[PDB]
């Protein structure tokens, strides 16, 4: 059933948005993004990407959406496949 | 002798760190927090595995075989519940402001106010650890014993039955 | 260990008989009472004896009919490697410890290389037997079995 | 004190301060003082042989005429137990474990002379690593001084005595005492030379 | 006569040592030939 998919995709989105959102962002700050030299983008003219990252929402970008959901689907298929 | 950092004032501090694992300070505070939690889960559990055996349930192992084969009496159901919830709590507990609430959250977690007391709060602490370390040891004892797949209690019964049975071991 | 012991072996037993028949073939041209005679017969008894002993001590013998040694550490077959191995390391260390002890005693004063090409110093004062107890070099280890010049 | 050989002479490490000193260290193991203090302890603990060698000898000769019907020392593996063998090892191990480490500390820092669980009581009062007074010496004998050399010397013979026992057993296939008495069957023909 | 000794104390020492070692080993093999193991 498709329901398994949504429930899991659903929970994941919930988790990323509320439960785990702070931790994620926290690590990213202390981490990215490229070095040479230093900072990449200086040469290799590519390079964010600010708009899609822009989110009029109180937090969660779209990328996040794609990112959190995908994990959710994998899990769903994981379970759905597994029973059979 | 006594290691330099292990003063003795710390709750449960008897001078034991042979590999100098807590020589670095900011992680010694990390390990001290890690200890109680390991201690807290364990203490909760040993009674968990003994009383049911006492009432009669084929030990904690057979207790768990049901999933393998209301409300939510299904492994899938329970797993998500165990999952999403144990996640809500925890990775919230992280706070990392004043050593996980000084490692003693108190407040609502001390509905009966034993934290308010000055010296009792400290003696209460040293008691909590020692009991805890005791569990951790017990759990390991149970695990090693259960690794033969019979019973944590029944084991007692077997030895109690006779002092003659011998472990030998490798040994 | 698909091998079945040299006792209940038909190949290893057959191999014994094959070897002694060939030896027997040789004494037929010399006439007993002669020299080449005993030498052949003395060789035959040694042949029978070594085949006899190998079956006694165990020794598993493969399908080829020859004994295969087991070095797994199996208590049944310790004499095949561990016990001779312990004996080797003993002598191996003993030599190592005596040799090391020599070059050390030589270094202070004199012309050190003089003692190396010529050693009209025998065991120095009395250095050889010092090896009887080499393993006590473990206690030399806790102190200064190694020099601290390079690394640790 | 004395010298094991008239010539050759005692080493500097063998001052004579230690009881049982005879300048016998031809190889040189105990030359580093830290090395001695350890080998001094080992000699006493090994030496104290005595306990055992007498333990394997005397009961063998108490079963001489038929006073006691106990098995030989090399036949006492089973069933000399009301709890079976494998029970006993663990009990012997676990607790000996405890005594041995405590003894260990006194070699590095003396020490652990005090009682432990005991709620309100005394502790061992002593000095010297190898020999601790106290109930260890309830009589309160004389930690002298000569005995300390008596103690050793008797332990050293016992040691050699043990080495004798085990070897002799092999070959003489039986009891170190039957052994002893097979020699007495008018010796002068009953010698190790036989084997 | 100091001289002969030294003379015998050069690499010749090695030959004498290895001759003595060989003799020992061979004689051991005479008394105990075809030894594939230590059984005692
Ligand atoms: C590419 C991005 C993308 C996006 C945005 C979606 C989005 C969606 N998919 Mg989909 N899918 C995708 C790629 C994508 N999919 C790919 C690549 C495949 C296969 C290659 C699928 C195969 C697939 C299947 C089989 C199904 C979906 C379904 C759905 C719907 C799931 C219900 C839901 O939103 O949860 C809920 C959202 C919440 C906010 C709930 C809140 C949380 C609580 C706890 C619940 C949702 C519209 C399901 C559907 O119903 O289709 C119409 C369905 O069964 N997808
Ligand atoms: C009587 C007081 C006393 C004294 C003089 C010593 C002395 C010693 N101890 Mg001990 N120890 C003691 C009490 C004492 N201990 C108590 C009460 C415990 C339980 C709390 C321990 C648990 C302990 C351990 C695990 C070890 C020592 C060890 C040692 C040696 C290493 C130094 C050390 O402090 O530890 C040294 C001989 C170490 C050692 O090397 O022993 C020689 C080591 O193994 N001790
Ligand atoms: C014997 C085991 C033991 C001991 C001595 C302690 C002791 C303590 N706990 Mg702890 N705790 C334990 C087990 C133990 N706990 C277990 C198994 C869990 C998991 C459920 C917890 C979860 C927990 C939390 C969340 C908190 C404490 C806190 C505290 C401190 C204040 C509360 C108190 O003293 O009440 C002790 C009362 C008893 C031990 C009564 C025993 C039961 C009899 C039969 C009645 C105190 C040092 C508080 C703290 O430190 O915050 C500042 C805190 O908030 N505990
Ligand atoms: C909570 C501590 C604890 C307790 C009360 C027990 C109790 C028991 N064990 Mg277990 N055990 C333990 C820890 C413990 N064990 C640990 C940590 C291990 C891993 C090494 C084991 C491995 C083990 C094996 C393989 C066996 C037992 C067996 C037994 C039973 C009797 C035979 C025996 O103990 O042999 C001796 C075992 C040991 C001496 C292991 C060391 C355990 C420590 C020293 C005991 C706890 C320390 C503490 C000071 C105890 C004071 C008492 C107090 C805690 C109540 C008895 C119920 C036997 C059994 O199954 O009988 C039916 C069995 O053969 N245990
Ligand atoms: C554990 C046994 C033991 C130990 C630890 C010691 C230790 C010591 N002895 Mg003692 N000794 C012993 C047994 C022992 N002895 C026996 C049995 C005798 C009778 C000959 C003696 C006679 C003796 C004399 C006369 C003197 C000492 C002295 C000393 C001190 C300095 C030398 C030394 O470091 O010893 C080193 C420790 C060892 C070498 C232990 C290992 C020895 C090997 C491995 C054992 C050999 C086994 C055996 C030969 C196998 C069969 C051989 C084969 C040919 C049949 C030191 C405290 C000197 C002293 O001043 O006392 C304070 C002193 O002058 N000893
Ligand atoms: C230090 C090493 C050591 C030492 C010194 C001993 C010493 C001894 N062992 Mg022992 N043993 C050892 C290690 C050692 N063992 C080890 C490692 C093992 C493996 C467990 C054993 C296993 C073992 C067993 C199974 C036994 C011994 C026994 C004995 C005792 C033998 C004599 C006897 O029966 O009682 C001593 C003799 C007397 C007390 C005689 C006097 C009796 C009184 C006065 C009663 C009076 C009766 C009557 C009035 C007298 C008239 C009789 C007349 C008709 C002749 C003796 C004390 C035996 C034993 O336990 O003894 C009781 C025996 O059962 N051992
Ligand atoms: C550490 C001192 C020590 C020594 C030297 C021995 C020596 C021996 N033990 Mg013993 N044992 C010991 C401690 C010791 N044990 C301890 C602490 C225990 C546990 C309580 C045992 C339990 C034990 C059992 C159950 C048995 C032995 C047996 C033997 C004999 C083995 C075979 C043999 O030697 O044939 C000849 C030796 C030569 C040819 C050399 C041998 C005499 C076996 C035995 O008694 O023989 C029937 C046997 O069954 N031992
Ligand atoms: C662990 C180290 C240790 C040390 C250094 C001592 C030392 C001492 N003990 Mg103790 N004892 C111990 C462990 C120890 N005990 C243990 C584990 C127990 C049982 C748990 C006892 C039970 C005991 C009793 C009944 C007595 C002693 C007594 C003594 C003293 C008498 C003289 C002597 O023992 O020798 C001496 C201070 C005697 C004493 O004076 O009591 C304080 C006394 O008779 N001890
Ligand atoms: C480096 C690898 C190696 C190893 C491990 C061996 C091992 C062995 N060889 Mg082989 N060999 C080798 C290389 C090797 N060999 C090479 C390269 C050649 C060509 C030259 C030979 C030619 C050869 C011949 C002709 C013979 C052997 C034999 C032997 C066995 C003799 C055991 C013995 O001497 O009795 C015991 C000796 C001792 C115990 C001496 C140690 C005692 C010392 C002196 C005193 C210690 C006191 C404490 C032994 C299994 C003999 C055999 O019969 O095979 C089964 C034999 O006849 N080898
Ligand atoms: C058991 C066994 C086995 C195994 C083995 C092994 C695996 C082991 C090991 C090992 C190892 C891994 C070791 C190590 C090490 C190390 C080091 C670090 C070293 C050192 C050293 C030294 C220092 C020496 C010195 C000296 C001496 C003392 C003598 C002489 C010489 C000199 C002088 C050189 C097999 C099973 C195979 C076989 C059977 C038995
Ligand atoms: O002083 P001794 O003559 O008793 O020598 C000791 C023996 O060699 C054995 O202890």
């Amino acid at each position: 059933p498709s329901l398994v998919i949504s429930l899991s995709t659903g929970l994941s989105l919930f988790l990323g948005r509320f439960v785990f959102f702070n931790f994620q962002r926290e690590n990213v700050a202390k981490q990215v993004p490229e070095q040479n030299g230093k900072g990449t983008h200086f040469d290799a003219g590519d390079e964010r990407a600010k708009e899609y990252a822009g989110l009029l929402k109180s937090a969660a970008a779209i990328v996040d959406v794609l990112a959190w959901g995908s994990i959710g689907h994998i899990v769903a298929y994981y379970l759905a496949l597994t029973t059979s | 002798p006594r290691p330099s950092y292990l003063d003795g004032s710390a709750p449960g501090d008897f001078g034991f760190d042979p590999l100098r694992l807590g020589e670095v300070p900011e992680n010694l505070e990390r390990f001290k927090e890690s200890e109680l939690i390991h201690c807290r889960w364990a203490m909760l559990a040993v009674p968990g595995i003994l009383v049911p055996e006492a009432l009669g349930l084929g030990n904690w192992v057979k207790a768990q075989e049901w999933a393998a084969l209301v409300p939510w009496g299904t492994l899938p159901t329970i797993l998500v519940i165990e999952f999403l919830s144990i996640a809500f709590v925890e990775h919230q507990r992280s706070m990392e402001k004043d050593p996980e609430k000084k490692k003693y959250p108190g407040g609502a977690f001390d509905p009966l106010g034993y934290s308010k007391d000055p010296k009792k709060f400290h003696e209460y602490k040293i008691k909590e650890v020692k009991n805890g370390r005791l569990a951790l040891l017990a759990f390991v004892g149970i695990c090693v014993q259960q690794s033969a797949y019979p019973g944590t209690g029944p084991l007692e019964n077997l030895a109690t039955h006779l002092a003659d049975p011998w472990h030998n071991n490798i040994g | 260990s698909g091998l079945t012991p040299c006792k209940e072996s038909k190949q290893f037993a057959k191999r014994e008989k094959q070897s002694i028949k060939k030896l027997e073939s040789s004494l037929k041209i010399y006439a007993a009472d002669s020299a080449p005679a005993l030498a052949i017969n003395a060789t035959i008894e040694k042949t029978k004896r070594r085949f006899d002993n190998y079956a006694k001590q165990g020794l598993l013998c493969g399908a080829d009919g020859l004994p295969h040694l087991i070095v797994s550490g199996d208590q049944r077959h310790w004499g095949e490697f561990i016990t001779p191995g312990i004996l080797f390391l003993y002598i191996a260390g003993w030599i190592g410890w005596v040799g090391r002890s020599y070059l050390i005693a030589i270094r202070d004063e004199k012309k050190p290389t003089q003692k190396e090409i010529i050693i009209d110093v025998p065991l120095a004062s009395r250095l050889v037997f010092r090896g009887f107890s080499w393993p006590i070099a473990a206690y030399r280890e806790l102190l200064n079995g190694e020099l601290v010049a390079k690394d640790v | 004190k004395g010298e094991w050989l008239p010539g050759l002479a005692s080493p500097g490490y063998l001052t004579g301060s230690l009881p049982g000193d005879n300048g016998f260290d031809p190889l040189g193991l105990a030359e580093d003082p830290e090395n001695l203090r350890w080998f001094v302890q080992a000699e006493l603990v090994n030496g104290r042989a005595m306990l055992g060698v007498a333990g394997m000898l005397l009961p063998e000769v108490f079963t001489s005429i038929g006073i006691i019907n106990v098995p030989k020392w090399y036949d006492a593996g089973k069933e000399e137990y009301f709890a079976s063998s494998s029970t006993l090892f663990v009990i012997e191990f676990i607790l000996f474990h405890y005594v041995e480490i405590r003894r260990w500390q006194d070699i590095k820092n003396p020490g652990s002379v005090n009682q432990d669980p005991i709620f309100k009581q005394y502790s061992l009062p002593a000095g010297e690593v190898g020999y601790p007074g106290g109930i260890f010496n309830p009589l309160n004998f004389a930690p002298t001084l000569e005995a300390k050399e008596k103690e050793i010397a008797n332990g050293r013979l016992a040691m050699l005595a043990f080495l004798g026992f085990i070897i002799q057993h092999n070959v003489t296939g039986k009891g170190p005492f039957d052994n002893l008495l097979q020699h007495i069957s008018d010796p002068w023909h009953n010698t190790i030379v036989q084997t | 006569r100091d001289l002969k000794t030294y003379l015998s104390v050069a690499p010749v020492a090695s030959t004498l040592w290895f001759a003595a070692l060989a003799g020992l080993l061979i004689e051991i093999n005479r008394l105990f030939p075809d030894a594939l193991t230590f059984p005692f």
